[PDB]
RNA sequence: AUGAUUUU
RNA sequence: GACCUGGCGGUGCUUCAUAUCCCUCUAGAGGAGCCUGUUCUGUAAUCGAUAAACCCCGAUCAACCUCACCACCUCUUGCUCAGCCUAUAUACCGCCAUCUUCAGCAAACCCUGAUGAAGGCUACAAAGUAAGCGCAAGUACCCACGUAAAGACGUUAGGUCAAGGUGUAGCCCAUGAGGUGGCAAGAAAUGGGCUACAUUUUCUACCCCAGAAAACUACGAUAGCCCUUAUGAAACUUAAGGGUCGAAGGUGGAUUUAGC
């Protein structure tokens, strides 16, 4: 029931993020450092880039909550600029006015 | 902004002096200074409760324990 | 959670209490749509095929 | 309740920004918007715990909505036990 | 020339009320805000949960009062309360008045977690500031 | 039969002289019903006046102060004054406060709207002393200045130590003074390897 | 804060279309808030999963979707024992008796549990023959279903086998006394014959057996009044304090339909005197019927002065919470105030219609008449409008018996042109009103008397012209306008010099 | 529309809450006034909408609704002014009683502006033209310049208004006395972003400390020292006087800037009338409004434009 | 999505398209327009497809002096409800397809010869209902602005008259 | 110097 | 044939434009290198804007994702009571552009033209009265100045079915969904911007009293090559730093931009 399968698969993508995370974390521990054996670095090295796709953070985008666009959206309200500005426009978000100065 | 969440009782000395956790661990080596690292940053973690953090140390014991055969290649012996 | 967003209007519709004008629009075009003629094909009848 | 209070107005802050006016190929024109925060500060002092609970449950339950609420206390305390005298 | 909420001219027999006269910008200069919470300020945080329940609560009640609700919903949060304030009319019933009430204060009591207070105030017609 | 006819409001069998507080103890929405009080808002069209509180969307969109009449303020902190206490008469000045009481805590707390009051700056605990307060001598002192660095103020002569790893307020605290006491007791103790100053 | 007159009760809205104007209607909108809660609920309970999304710290255990299903479907005690915490009986019975075909071993203590739900809630009886060992408890628990079954010789034959092997005593003296219908000292020797058991298995009466015998004296309308006070002296003797329940099984006992009351009266008189100055905890769950019974006996024995000490312990601290549901709120409100009414100068009257009504309870249209008769006596009759306005907002705008007496009220005497003006205008309101009464779908009334108080109005306030509309209506409904009505409707034409006019009021005399 | 039956409610209800509001603020309903009245509503609604008129207001139904003329026409619709076919009758009712007493006087032988057509509106509650606005000014004047009677000069009076002339003169810092008794003036002055304010001694060595820093020490540049000379040079007062002056904000020339008008303003306290009037011609009294514009969106600087291209 | 949803003004105003530069200097055809349709009318607050009965909204309150539990209509019942609406639905279009015969002038579409009723009363308590107005000529006469270009305007010949020799015509 | 045809 | 209104006139007169039309004032673009769009060429490889009113534009932004493109493969009631970034912006809602650096648009009446399209003013006044929108007035920033903001009715079937929704038309083993891999370059031209051609300069201390360099080791790439570092699972590619080299350029053709 999501806008579409983009976000769809962006959903999945985060779901998939917030596992394998510790495992991520603790397998690049070893990779960011010069202590440990080379041997070491380059098995941890092989064993990350087994791991599954979508569980790298770096294919994450922000997109809107409300129109699934993936640009122009701040991300303090998770919101796309249209959606936002219709929002403000109407009043119903609270504490945000047009600027004049 | 605190009521309703405990950390099991846990004091300050059991969130941050994790060394006791070390104990398999050799004292002295490149395996040393790299969980002392860890271990650090466990204790500066204030995001994370002490289970997560043995967890951790957990993980790495056995994934060196797994891997001492690397560990001998490169002449490091692990507990 | 747009899957809990949706199917708990979905259910409140269905038990009377919750009216959605989109909702409502969309069976009405429908309606007239298959009164026009123009009916969804089923799946597994081509046209084409 | 005869709690010595003082109150002074802290500098106001304005948040702006800058958003695009219009749905396609319309970069020049853009529209922007902005958020003010008012701030008040009211220091109370030479008050003990019991006091300054119950103003602290009265004042937030009065509270109007769309207002936040930042309390630093300053607690006096003496020297720890073990700091006392230098045992070691 | 804009159009964002704008109610444009017409042939003078339009009956507006007075949020939907007044453009945006007139916004904190003739009317204010139609939700007030402290997730628009500096250094608070979940602006984003507050604008997604906003939106969704306006929805709900808009579909759960069919021709019944006159003008916008005022929503107010106080620690962990909320609070609907609508403007309705007195077609229905007070029977469905108070069954809706109740039903839609514990609904969202549970969906939101937080204890939901809906009040109701019934004007014989929509008010109209002027006529566009 | 006709419609269901709303009864007047109760404003008219409100009296002048009438007991404020009782008829809005809590904070509620405006009602133009309940407040007998003629009151228009809204901005005026050319020849017109402000409109009527019947139905103003402007006045219910104020948060009132109708519960907090100065009647009830007074009543409300009368009752609430058997909560409290009384500060010590001897703590007279902050000179004496702090002679009597050489270590200050600072924590905040936050108030926000929502279900979840969680916040991870209400973990955040400062501790100050001044090192003149401390029984330190001159190796104490300059061991104590050394080790803490920047987090002591010459001008000042104030120690400030900040606490934030624990996730607790109280684990933070006991942290800070579990601070205070090692650097104190390490200070005092003499190593060999200053003899190399 | 204190309690506000002009509000209505805080649970229903404070809107002029959403508050309520009858007793009726604040019944009918606090069930259909009710109604709709519950529908919520079952929303819910039906689907969980649209709510199982936890974002409020600290958590509310309360604001969570509700789960009552047997989760371990395995064939165990520990899923029985699961079962029978959940209440379903039965399952519980079905889950039993596969276990016992399976042989497994059942605890005395689930079984026990289960008889407990069985009782409150045939299967229990065959449960309890297929126990290896029945204790006492089960013996007890057994007796008191049945007791609550309505099966008092049965629980009577059960305990006499117990007797071969607190509560079991207090299902004992209600299924001795209810069982048969003995005379009343054959029941108050069975009551001793179960003292007498319960000094020999040295259990001691509690508050609940002391009310159940007072209220299984109550039976006995006057053949157990002094046992009563035998029974509370043996209260008082042991030191159980005894409860509202206790006074209210008293009351409802030693005063009975007769005409002196002078013992009732006695009894109420020590009852308020013991009871002066005391705070109250919930004990039995006859206690709020105790303030009801006590007004009622006030309006009885029209005492004002003992009405007002009720009134006074009843709003003593938390004691106001035992005044009772709606329907024991309404007859004591109601009872409180005829008898404010009745006994009481007028002035004091206004004040506590003033903050009774509508804040305690909308009135009946019986109280409202009280009201009237009050101010009839008090010889105030500017306030008549004032009532019948009262009576519109109300909800008494057409039961007819108010109108009827305010119409001849007004009537009755003349008045000074200024109050005649307002009754004028009042009876027009009540004729307004009898043209428009919901009544008309089946027949519209129009009473001689109703008609003539409104003419004898109109003429005394120089409505000469409605007046004659009010003789069109005497012709059209049949009814004879009175003969001092003729003589002001010949007054008023021999003032205007209209000879037609007086031909008008012979013909219609005739 | 609103009738005098309708107004007369409004006042009931007015005085009704007046009262109201009294006994919620727990004063004297007597002694209570509009200004009482505001700050009650202000503290009870409070609102921070920048048009005051779209705040809650409670004021006296008269002033709340406009000015509306009764009926000329009674039951018999016969009009009760002479004048009344002409649409304008208050107008010309005035125009003719100013023409008939310019017939009788032609018989007989600063802070005052004449009326806004605005409020000539109020008074004549029927609006006005323009031009029926400027004859009758013309005839108002013509009366004026004519020998005028005592009721010739209240009707002209009648239209006028007062006008507060406000005064020039530069305002003098009071002067005081330090420990030592030295006199010395003490003022403040502003540049663009830049804040300063000078201590200045009747007597000293010429020294002007800037900081804690001598003048020619602080400012290396000698245009900022010609700034600092400017106010003592030009009242021929240059190294009579000791300045102690701490600035903080701004660049160097607006910190001189700053520092010159802060001085000046304080050496106005030591100077004769003549002299600060001169100073204040010159321009060392006049705070400059002049400051750094905001750049517009769409523009590449305030007031720069983006390259337009015509193809 | 249900945030990806507008109201009923919100999606007729968009699918009737009364705006829009086609309907501005005749560039389309009056013959394709649609007419807006209430989806609101024939439904009552209270019913679903599932045909649950709720105490107070759907079913009264109290019944037999009883307050009612929430209960189901049986799957014969609500395929009866679900007729009964559509049967109704049909009724309504039925009657909204029905066209009124209306009298033609000198030629069927022809506004000449057309009576227009009796004439509106006077705002002050002044009728006309002895007279009677008819249509003589009706044509759209145009005019040239800067803006706009053809502007469209519609003159008017009507004659009144009581059959009593008082007439007269305006334009 | 020039501006393809039909488009109210 | 004679007219009504509008437009237009290399149409007359008067007053005019105040960054503004000309004579004037300052700094630029167009020629150099680089960055970044676009047009044409090429591949298997999106789409849209594309006179004023497009061209560091949708994007406050592309190694995978984004991605909607292509090659191959996989699935059929498919995350969805389906789905479709598929054709129609010449069906629209919704945000806008421009005249607008305007001041007009007018409901409802009355009058004139013999009751035609149409028109409605002269103040020592001769048919106009006018609700309402806009202007104005208020409001925001540092004032009453200035700048923001606002700026109606309409013109350009102006842009956007690819923010989102939607009418009509089209598919339902595919014009739907998923996985892997891959292109996003330059023959050439052009828009915008950055850096320079230096002495009012270059380096250093300093943030305004100095000492050096200064024509083939002078100025000048943020270009090219190598190395290191930061993020990332993935950096020949993104960014930063260091090392190496020191190119064209020597004030710029026709033309053109902005500023009170
Ligand atoms: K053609
Ligand atoms: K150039
Ligand atoms: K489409
Ligand atoms: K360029
Ligand atoms: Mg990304
Ligand atoms: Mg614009
Ligand atoms: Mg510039
Ligand atoms: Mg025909
Ligand atoms: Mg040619
Ligand atoms: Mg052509
Ligand atoms: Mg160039
Ligand atoms: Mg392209
Ligand atoms: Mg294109
Ligand atoms: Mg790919
Ligand atoms: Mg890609
Ligand atoms: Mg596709
Ligand atoms: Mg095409
Ligand atoms: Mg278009
Ligand atoms: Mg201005
Ligand atoms: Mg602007
Ligand atoms: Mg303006
Ligand atoms: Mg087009
Ligand atoms: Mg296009
Ligand atoms: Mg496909
Ligand atoms: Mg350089
Ligand atoms: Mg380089
Ligand atoms: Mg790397
Ligand atoms: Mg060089």
């Amino acid at each position: 029931h999501y806008v579409d399968w983009r976000m769809w698969r962006d959903v999945k993508r985060r779901k998939m993020a917030y596992e394998y995370a510790d495992e991520r974390l603790r397998i690049n521990s070893l990779r960011k450092n010069t202590i440990l054996p080379k041997i070491l670095q380059d098995v941890a090295d092989e064993e990350i880039a087994a791991l599954p796709r979508d569980s790298c953070p770096v294919r994450i985008r922000n997109r809107c909550v409300m129109t699934s666009r993936p640009r122009g959206v701040k991300r303090r309200w998770r919101l796309s600029r249209i959606v936002f500005r219709h929002l403000a426009d109407h009043g119903q978000l609270s504490g945000i006015q047009r600027a004049t100065w | 902004n605190e009521a309703g969440f405990d950390d099991d009782g846990s004091e300050f000395h059991e969130h941050i002096f994790l060394e006791k956790h070390l104990e398999s661990f050799p004292k002295q080596g490149p395996i040393r200074h790299f969980m002392e690292l860890v271990t650090c940053g466990l204790s500066k973690n204030p995001y994370l409760s002490v289970k997560q953090k043995v967890e951790h140390i957990e993980w790495f014991r056995n994934y060196f324990n797994e891997k001492k055969d690397i560990l001998k290649e490169s002449n490091i012996q692990f507990n | 959670n747009h899957h809990t967003y949706a199917e708990l209007m979905q259910t409140l519709r269905f038990l009377g209490l919750y009216r959605d004008e989109h909702q409502d629009f969309m069976d009405e075009q429908k309606r007239l749509k298959k009164l026009r003629g123009k009916e969804k094909p089923k799946k597994g009848e081509g046209k084409r095929a | 309740l005869g709690i010595s209070i003082k109150v002074h107005e802290p500098p106001r802050k304005i948040e702006r920004f800058t958003l695009l006016q219009s749905v396609h190929i319309y970069k020049k024109h853009r529209v922007q918007y902005e958020m003010r925060t008012l701030y008040r500060c009211l220091e109370l002092e030479h008050l003990t715990g019991s006091t300054a609970d119950v103003y602290l449950e009265y004042i937030q339950r009065n509270l109007p909505e769309g207002v936040a609420m930042e309390v630093t206390k300053t607690q006096l305390e003496q020297l720890p036990e073990h700091i006392k005298e230098p045992i070691w | 020339k804009n159009r964002a909420a704008r109610v444009r001219v017409s042939k003078g027999d339009k009956p507006v009320t007075y949020e939907e006269a007044h453009a945006p910008h007139y916004i904190a200069h003739r009317k204010g805000w139609l939700s007030l919470h402290t997730g628009n300020l500096d250094g608070e945080d979940h602006a984003a949960e507050r604008t997604v329940e906003d939106v969704f609560l306006r929805k709900f009640m808009w579909g759960t009062f069919p021709g019944c609700l006159a003008d916008q919903l005022v929503l107010k949060r106080r620690g962990n309360q909320l609070e609907i304030c609508a403007v309705v009319l007195r077609q229905l019933s007070p029977h469905k008045y108070y069954f809706l009430v109740g039903y839609s204060e514990t609904l969202l009591s549970y969906f939101y977690k937080c204890p939901v207070r809906l009040h109701l105030q019934t004007v014989p017609s929509k008010v109209v500031y002027k006529y566009l | 039969p006709p419609r269901r006819k709303a009864l007047p409001p109760r404003t008219e069998k409100m009296a002048v002289d009438q007991d404020w507080p009782s008829v809005y103890p809590v904070a509620a929405p405006f009602k133009p019903s309940a407040v007998p009080l003629p009151v228009r808002m809204g901005y005026p069209v050319k020849k017109g006046v402000p409109m009527a509180k019947e139905g103003n969307l402007e006045l219910l969109k104020i948060p009132n102060f109708l519960h907090l009449t100065p009647v009830a303020i007074k009543k409300h902190c009368e009752a609430l004054k058997d909560f409290c206490t009384e500060w010590p008469a001897a703590l007279d000045s902050d000179e004496k406060c702090e002679k009597h009481f050489p270590i200050e805590i600072d924590s905040t707390d936050y108030v926000s709207s929502g279900p979840s009051v969680r916040n991870p700056r209400a973990r955040v605990v400062v501790l100050r002393v001044k090192l003149s307060s401390l029984n330190l001598d001159d190796h104490a002192k300059k061991k104590l200045i050394k080790l803490v660095g920047e987090r002591y103020c010459k001008t000042t002569d104030v120690l400030t130590i900040k606490t934030d790893r624990c996730p607790l307020r109280r684990q933070n605290y006991d942290y800070a003074v579990y601070l205070l006491t090692v650097l104190y007791h390490e200070s005092w103790n003499t190593e060999e390897w200053e003899k190399s100053k | 804060v204190n309690r506000d007159t002009t509000a209505v009760p805080y649970v229903f809205q404070d809107d002029p279309y959403l508050m309520p104007a009858s007793s009726l209607e604040s019944r009918s909108f606090l069930l259909a808030k009710k109604s709709g809660e519950n529908v919520a609920k079952f929303i819910i309970n039906s689907y969980p999963k649209y709510f199982q999304k936890d974002i409020a710290e600290p958590h509310i255990p309360c604001l969570m979707p509700e789960y009552f299903e047997p989760q371990i479907k395995d064939i165990s005690e520990a899923a029985l024992k699961e079962r029978i915490e959940l209440r379903k009986v039965k399952a519980s019975v079905d889950m039993f008796d596969q276990l016992l075909q399976a042989g497994t071993t059942v605890s005395l203590e689930t079984t026990n549990s289960l008889l407990d739900l069985l009782c409150y809630y045939n299967n229990a009886e065959r449960i309890f023959s297929l126990m290896p060992e029945k204790n006492e408890h089960s013996y007890c628990t057994m007796i008191r279903g049945m007791v609550k079954h309505r099966a008092y010789e049965q629980a009577l034959n059960l305990y006499t086998e117990l007797l071969n092997n607190v509560y079991t005593f207090n299902a004992l003296i209600e299924a001795t006394v209810c069982a048969i219908n003995e005379k009343f000292e054959e029941k108050w020797s069975k009551i001793l014959e179960l003292l007498r058991h319960m000094v020999a298995q040295k259990v001691k009466p509690n508050l609940q057996t002391f009310n159940t015998i007072l209220k299984c004296l109550r039976r006995f309308h006057v053949f157990a009044r002094s046992p009563a006070l035998q029974v509370l002296r043996e209260m008082k003797a042991i030191g159980i304090e005894p409860s509202l329940a206790t006074y209210h099984h008293i009351i409802r006992l030693f005063d009975q339909p007769g005409d002196p009351l002078k013992r009732s009266s006695f009894i109420i008189y020590d009852i308020m005197n013991e009871l002066m100055g005391k705070r109250f905890s919930p004990k039995d769950p006859d206690d709020d019927k105790f303030f009801q019974s006590a007004m009622s006996i006030c309006s009885s024995l029209r005492d004002l002065e003992l009405a007002y000490q009720v009134h006074g312990l009843l709003k003593t601290g938390d004691n106001w919470k035992f005044i009772g549901p709606d329907q024991h709120r309404n007859f004591y409100y109601s009872k409180f105030f005829d008898l404010i009414c009745l006994m009481e100068q007028i002035d004091v009257t206004l004040k506590w219609y003033e903050d009774l009504i509508p804040s305690a309870y909308f009135p009946h249209s019986q109280t409202m008449i009280h009201l009237l008769q009050a101010l009839d006596v008090a010889n105030r009759l500017e306030v008549i409008p004032k009532i019948w306005k009262d009576s519109k907002e109300y909800g008494h705008t057409f039961r007819s018996d108010l109108r009827e007496e305010i119409l001849m009220l007004m009537a009755r005497d003349k008045h000074p042109p200024e109050l005649q003006v307002a009754f004028a205008d009042c009876a027009a309101d009540i004729k307004s009103a009898y043209e428009s009464q919901p009544i008309r779908q089946t027949a519209q009334d129009w009473p001689a008397t109703s008609l003539n108080c409104i003419a004898i109005l109109f003429l005394r306030a120089g409505r000469t012209q409605e007046a004659w509309k009010m003789l069109g209506l005497f012709r059209k409904h049949n009814k004879i306008p009175r003969s001092e009505l003729l003589n002001e409707l010949m007054d008023s034409a021999k003032v205007s010099n209209s000879p037609s006019q007086a031909i008008e009021v012979v013909e219609l005399a005739s | 529309t609103y009738t005098e039956d309708f107004i007369k409610k409004q006042i009931e209800e007015f005085n009704i809450g007046k009262r109201h509001l009294a006994n919620m603020m727990g004063e004297d309903p007597e002694t209570f006034t509009q200004e009482d009245i505001d700050r009650a509503i202000a503290y009870l609604f409070p609102s921070g909408l920048f048009e005051k008129r779209a705040r809650p207001v409670m004021k006296h139904p008269e002033q709340i609704f406009p000015r509306q003329r009764a009926i000329q026409w009674g039951e018999d619709g016969r009009p009760f002014h002479y004048l009344f076919y002409t649409g304008k009758q208050s107008y010309y009712s005035l125009m003719h009683d100013v023409y008939g007493m310019l017939l009788n006087l032609e018989k007989h032988q600063i802070g005052s502006r004449w009326l806004i057509k605005e409020e000539l509106e109020e008074m004549l509650v029927e609006k006005l033209s323009d031009l029926d606005y400027m004859q009758f000014i013309r005839l108002l004047e013509k009366l004026l310049t004519s020998q005028c009677g005592a009721a010739e000069e209240e009707f002209v009076q009648r239209f006028r208004r007062s006008v507060t002339l406000e005064s020039k003169k530069q305002l003098i810092e009071p002067v005081q006395y330090d420990e030592q008794g030295m006199a010395f003036s003490k003022s403040e002055g502003k540049r663009k972003t830049a804040k300063a304010e000078a201590i200045v001694y009747k007597h000293g060595s010429g020294r002007i400390k800037v900081n804690g820093i001598d003048y020619q020490l602080y400012f290396p540049i000698t245009q900022d020292r010609e700034q600092l000379m400017f106010p003592f040079h030009f009242v021929d007062r240059l190294g009579k006087h000791d300045v102690t002056c701490t600035v903080s904000g701004g660049g160097r020339s607006a910190q001189a800037g700053a520092i010159r008008l802060a001085m000046a303003k304080a050496l106005c306290s030591f100077v004769t009338e003549d002299e600060v009037e001169w100073m204040r011609q010159a321009g060392l009294l006049t705070t400059d409004p002049r400051v750094r514009e905001r750049k517009k969106p769409g523009q590449e600087g305030a007031r720069r434009k983006f390259t337009w291209k015509k193809r | 999505s249900f945030f990806t949803k507008l109201t009923a003004d919100e999606l007729w105003k968009g699918a009737l398209a009364e705006t829009g530069a086609g309907a501005k200097k005749g560039r389309g055809k009056r013959t394709k327009k649609k007419k807006r349709k209430d989806l609101n009318r024939g439904q009552i607050i209270g019913e679903g497809r599932y045909g649950f009965l709720w105490p107070g909204l759907n079913v009264p309150l109290m019944k037999n002096g009883a307050v009612q539990t929430i209960a189901q209509r049986s799957k014969e019942e609500q395929e009866k409800v679900e007729a009964d609406m559509i049967q109704q639905r049909e009724e309504w279009d039925r009657k909204k397809k029905m066209k009124v015969k209306r009298e033609r002038g000198w030629s069927g579409n022809s506004w000449g010869g057309i009576s227009l009723g009796p004439p509106d009363p006077g705002p002050c308590g002044e009728t006309y209902e002895d007279f009677d107005t008819r249509i003589l000529e009706v044509r759209n006469v145009f005019t040239m602005t800067a803006k706009e270009g053809r502007k469209k305007s519609i003159r008017v010949l009507v004659a009144v008259g009581n059959g009593k020799g008082a007439a007269g015509f305006s334009i």
